[PDB]
């Protein structure tokens, strides 16, 4: 195809690897602030009721 | 007695001899010229390949998230 390109493939993987991290990173601190601020609270609330 | 335009080119042989000369001369010069400015030049080759792979990493670094702007 091309070596230039190639060696531009190989740091196309480096970019989507390190996006791919940073997405995974921001869906897990979602996912904790989801269980620590709602989940808990409404648990706490049914167990007052 | 010799026939004198055997005389008349042996000068004009004599003075193309020392033009040819002339002429390496200027062209070994040249030569060393050439070289003397490629060898210097050399950083320039450097430069432009990382302004090239720069210029790619930002292109597929738009391309990859989808923050590349659109086509003003």
């Amino acid at each position: 195809m091309d070596s230039a390109s190639k060696e531009e493939t190989l740091e196309k993987l480096d970019q989507e690897i390190t996006v791919n991290l940073q997405k995974i990173d921001s869906n897990l601190s979602f996912c904790f602030h989801k269980i620590t601020q709602d989940i808990i609270p409404h648990v706490a609330t049914y167990s007052e009721i | 007695m010799e026939n004198p335009h055997e005389q008349v080119q042996a000068n004009i042989l004599s003075r193309i001899i020392g033009n040819v000369k002339r002429l390496n001369e200027s062209v070994a010069i040249l030569n060393q010229e050439l070289v003397t400015i490629n060898n210097r030049n050399k950083n320039l080759e450097i430069m432009g390949a990382i302004c090239d792979n720069y210029h790619s990493s930002v292109q597929f670094n738009l391309e990859a998230t989808n923050n590349k702007k659109p086509p003003l």
